[PDB]
């Protein structure tokens, strides 16, 4: 017969980072095979079309990476600008809006970010630029969290007007399990906490330097993969030499031709190896950004009921930052800190019939007996409107024996 | 020509772009939404007055405003 | 030939901890669980509180207390005699394993 | 050539068993630890426990 | 105007089975191509990395 309900809670800020695109390559064919030599390309004539294959799968996946770029950034068309106003019921943004006095329109925390991640043409290697830049990325990002913080609950739907941080924080608190006065209440506290918590997460990424493992996994996986397949070319593969001018130089073309053919074989198997891995890393790549853009939608734009889809506790808020090559979101949630013992019944029997709560529970403290809200302890006197009949008491296992009070009899006393 | 110098580009209305030299397009500086991409940002589009192909700037949209009040 | 299987970081009693823990601490603890603080809460109380959330009051559950815990107790024995009948329910474990 | 078959099949083999396992610990997270109201997917009605 | 409501109700226990992981296998190159041998060792050494 024993319950424990929370007298006080903390607000926590948390992080997480996802993987978005990766680095977009070219390769020609020809050229790493038999690189300005006309007998290995008549030679290699007689193979049909293993180059334009290869050509065509790494130019899907190029595309791919912008796609999934744009899928994960580019939501939302209207532009929202900063607001002139820095009065949001005490809530500080400063350390994740745009620094106006910079000429990158970076906030510091992203600036932070983009400072801990670091970092073979003649062989007919090439990498080409993405298709939107890293500020396009980041005015998508800041044009997102200002007309989340200013428009709240409308946003996208237009005719928007500033509509004030205190209630959508309360209209927020309400989903939870808790009521407006709550924050109405202990709204300077709430500021006070939330403000900590986002210092504590600069200072903590101004120290580490192993937060963003994520994305140099990614770097570090595909820098040594081209790696190896240049290195692939100085093998030898049963021929007198691996260079294609000596031997042309040499030997007479009847021998030429054999020898020739070895190093073409061993070339293409080194490609061959190189695509289709590639091509196995994008597929999980693109799993990754289908998730950072469902994560985006539903925790962004909107409050989530699903548990520690949003970061551990009862999700409140969340706020998103840009990183090279992923994206990195800030959950803001709700913790109940400081428990107490109670004593609780199913059932109040008071003159022959039973009462359940409307909401909530019946609590007792020794001698009076209560009924609160499971989140949050605010003690208040049973009457008929807090409760419902059902039935007599002798079904219910557990009840008690006292007693419903009636907020109509001195009215109709006097 | 992909990640080229037009000074001097061997082997090629030119303009060097961040993605390398274009030929037969026409710069300007008014922003519009992307209809060809060519890349860091640069997009191109054909349009009236014949046969004139430009290249441009991406924009990201169209800007809002509200009115503040508390 | 060259070729070795190498055995996994946790074992299988460690997994077996792992579930144990985590389904006594969702049976005693309800709603608090990872919380802290941990109090004993009354099972029925969690009951009526999930009943709660299907669009059912509590005093169905607290009226029909017993007969629910006879059908539970019933459900729980067919799934038991189930698996010891039936061989081919573990068609997705044994696939990988072929 | 029988060696980069073998491997490149078990490379696909895997990234097929690691989304399986994520579904499995979105499973645990959503079903164990709380209710869900998303429709089947903890099972046939009303999910409880 | 017609509607159908239910009286009573029932209590459903159903399985859900999901596989986590698989075999963990490691394998010597060398020794599988050219197992103690020489000169078959030599001549992987030809083909690189
Ligand atoms: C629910 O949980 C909250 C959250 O903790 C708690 O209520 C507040 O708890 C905090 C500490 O957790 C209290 O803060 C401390 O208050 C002490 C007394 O406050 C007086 O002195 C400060 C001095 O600046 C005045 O500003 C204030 O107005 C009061 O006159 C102070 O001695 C503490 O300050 C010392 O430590 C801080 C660092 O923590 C230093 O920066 C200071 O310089 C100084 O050395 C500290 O400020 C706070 O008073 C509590 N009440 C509030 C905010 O109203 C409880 O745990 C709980 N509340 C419940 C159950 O009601
Ligand atoms: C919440 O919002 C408020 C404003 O509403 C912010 O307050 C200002 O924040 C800025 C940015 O941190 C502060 O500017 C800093 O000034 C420092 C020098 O003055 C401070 O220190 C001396 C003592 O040396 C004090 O006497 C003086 O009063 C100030 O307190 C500079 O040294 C700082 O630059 C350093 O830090 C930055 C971090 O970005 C580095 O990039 C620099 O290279 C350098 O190392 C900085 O410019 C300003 O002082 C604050 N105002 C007040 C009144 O204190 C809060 O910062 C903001 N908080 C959060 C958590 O968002
Ligand atoms: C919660 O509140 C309820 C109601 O307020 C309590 O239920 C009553 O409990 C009292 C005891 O505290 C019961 O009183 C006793 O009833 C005995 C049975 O007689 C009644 O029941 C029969 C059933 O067949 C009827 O036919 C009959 O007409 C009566 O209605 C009596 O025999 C008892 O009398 C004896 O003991 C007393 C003790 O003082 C002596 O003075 C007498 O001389 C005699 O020796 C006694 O009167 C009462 O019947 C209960 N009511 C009901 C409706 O059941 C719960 O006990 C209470 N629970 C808690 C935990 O506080
Ligand atoms: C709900 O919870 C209750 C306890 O709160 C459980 O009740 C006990 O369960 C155990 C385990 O099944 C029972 O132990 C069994 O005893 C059998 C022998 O005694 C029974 O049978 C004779 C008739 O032969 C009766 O006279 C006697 O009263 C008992 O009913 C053993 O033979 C059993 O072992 C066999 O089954 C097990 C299954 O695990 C096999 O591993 C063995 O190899 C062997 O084949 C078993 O040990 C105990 O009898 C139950 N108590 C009572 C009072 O009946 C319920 O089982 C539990 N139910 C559910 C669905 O969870
Ligand atoms: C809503 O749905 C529920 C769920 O089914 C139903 O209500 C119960 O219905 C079941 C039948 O499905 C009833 O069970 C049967 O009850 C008969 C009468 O019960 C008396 O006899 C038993 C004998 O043990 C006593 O224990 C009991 O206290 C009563 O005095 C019994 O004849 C049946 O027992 C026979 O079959 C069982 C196997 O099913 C054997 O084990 C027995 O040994 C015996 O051979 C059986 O117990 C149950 O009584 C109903 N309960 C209630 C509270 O209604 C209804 O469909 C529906 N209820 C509504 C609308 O109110
Ligand atoms: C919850 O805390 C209360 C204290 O408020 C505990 O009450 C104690 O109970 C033991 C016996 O169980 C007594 O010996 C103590 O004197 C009680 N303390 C007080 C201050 O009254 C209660 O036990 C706790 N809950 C549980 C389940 O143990
Ligand atoms: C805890 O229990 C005590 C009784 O032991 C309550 O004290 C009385 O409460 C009533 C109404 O709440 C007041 O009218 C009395 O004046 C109180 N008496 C004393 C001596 O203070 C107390 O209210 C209970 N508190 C909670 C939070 O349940
Ligand atoms: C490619 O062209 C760019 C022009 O955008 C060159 O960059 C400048 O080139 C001029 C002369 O061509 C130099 O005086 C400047 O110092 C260069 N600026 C910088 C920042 O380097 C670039 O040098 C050319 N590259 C090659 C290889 O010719
Ligand atoms: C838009 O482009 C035109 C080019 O036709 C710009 O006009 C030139 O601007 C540069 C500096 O940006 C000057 O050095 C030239 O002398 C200008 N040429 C002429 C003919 O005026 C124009 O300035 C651009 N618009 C803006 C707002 O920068
Ligand atoms: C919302 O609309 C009301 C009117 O419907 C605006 O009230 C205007 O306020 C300005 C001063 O700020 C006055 O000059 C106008 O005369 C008012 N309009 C009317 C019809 O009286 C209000 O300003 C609008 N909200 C915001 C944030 O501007
Ligand atoms: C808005 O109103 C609040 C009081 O509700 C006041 O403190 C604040 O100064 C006002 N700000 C503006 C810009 O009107």
């Amino acid at each position: 017969n024993s319950i424990a309900i929370p007298t006080n809670f903390t607000i926590s800020v948390t992080t997480e980072i996802i993987p978005v695109s990766m680095q977009k390559v070219s390769v020609d064919c020809t050229m790493y095979i038999c690189g300005d030599s006309e007998e290995c390309s008549n030679l290699l004539l007689q193979y049909g079309s293993f180059c334009t294959q290869l050509n065509r799968a790494l130019h899907e996946i190029a595309v791919e990476q912008d796609k999934n770029t744009q899928e994960v950034f580019a939501q939302v068309k209207q532009i929202y600008k900063t607001p002139p106003i820095k009065d949001f019921g005490g809530f500080n943004f400063s350390q994740i809006l745009p620094d106006p006095s910079k000429p990158s329109k970076r906030s510091a925390i992203e600036d932070l970010l983009f400072n801990k991640v670091t970092l073979q043409k003649f062989n007919g290697l090439t990498v080409l630029p993405p298709l939107l830049t890293d500020e396009m990325i980041a005015a998508y990002t800041s044009a997102l969290l200002a007309g989340t913080i200013t428009a709240g609950w409308t946003f996208g739907a237009g005719a928007a007007l500033q509509i004030p941080f205190a209630m959508q924080m309360a209209y927020r608190f309400n989903g939870i399990g808790v009521t407006q006065n709550v924050l109405y209440e202990n709204q300077k506290l709430i500021a006070n906490q939330f403000n900590k918590a986002i210092g504590k997460i600069q200072d903590g990424l101004s120290s580490t330097a192993s937060a963003l493992g994520k994305l140099q996994d990614v770097v570090n996986q595909n820098a040594q993969a081209l790696n190896t397949l240049v290195k692939q070319l100085s093998s030898n593969f049963g021929a007198i030499s691996s260079v294609l001018n000596d031997i042309l130089s040499r030997l007479d073309p009847p021998e030429a031709e054999v020898q020739i053919d070895r190093l073409i074989n061993g070339r293409l198997q080194a490609l061959n190896t190189y695509v289709t891995q590639q091509l196995i890393r994008a597929a999980e790549i693109r799993a990754s950004a289908n998730l950072a853009a469902e994560k985006m939608s539903e925790c962004v734009l909107g409050q989530s009921k699903r548990v520690d889809f949003c970061g551990k506790g009862y999700h409140l808020m969340s706020f998103p930052q840009s990183a090279p090559h992923g994206v990195v979101f800030l959950h803001v949630t709700y913790v109940p800190t400081q428990y107490k013992n109670f004593t609780t019944a199913p059932a109040i029997c008071h003159n022959g019939k039973a009462h359940f709560p409307r909401e909530g529970v019946f609590v007792s403290n020794g001698t009076h007996w209560f009924v609160t809200q499971r989140n949050f302890y605010e003690p208040q006197i049973i009457t008929t409107d807090n409760t419902f009949v059902s039935g007599d008491c002798d079904v219910v296992i557990g009840i008690v024996n006292n007693t419903v009070y009636d907020p109509l009899q001195p009215e109709l006393d006097s | 020509y992909q990640g080229v110098n037009c000074t001097e580009v061997p082997v090629a209305n030119v303009f060097q772009t961040r993605a390398g030299c274009l030929i037969g397009a026409e710069h300007v500086n008014n922003s519009y939404e992307c209809d060809i991409p060519i890349g860091a940002g640069i997009c191109a589009s054909y349009q009236t007055a014949s046969q004139s192909i430009i290249a441009y700037t991406m924009s990201l949209g169209e800007e809002n405003s509200v009115a503040y009040s508390n």
